[PDB]
């Protein structure tokens, strides 16, 4: 995965 | 016409200098969002450009 496709954080 | 600013909802501390660390209510123009999720954005509190968490911000109305 580019930097762009990585997974997101969960949200907080 | 003109532009869409986001602003951050929650605060985010990164793993990563290629990834902005920044804190709620910071506003940022984007730069790309064409190539996924992360957003390359430019804040306009430092003045940096790196990644962002596209569901850590908010387009300001």
């Amino acid at each position: 995965v580019s930097l762009a496709r990585r997974p997101l954080p969960p949200l907080p | 016409g003109g532009v869409t600013l986001f602003v951050a909802l929650y605060d985010y501390e990164a793993r990563t200098e290629d990834d902005l660390s920044f804190h709620k209510g910071e506003k940022f123009q984007i730069v790309n969002n064409t190539e996924g999720d992360w957003w390359l954005a430019h804040s306009l509190t430092t003045g940096e450009t790196g990644y962002i968490p596209s569901n850590y911000v908010a387009p300001v109305d």
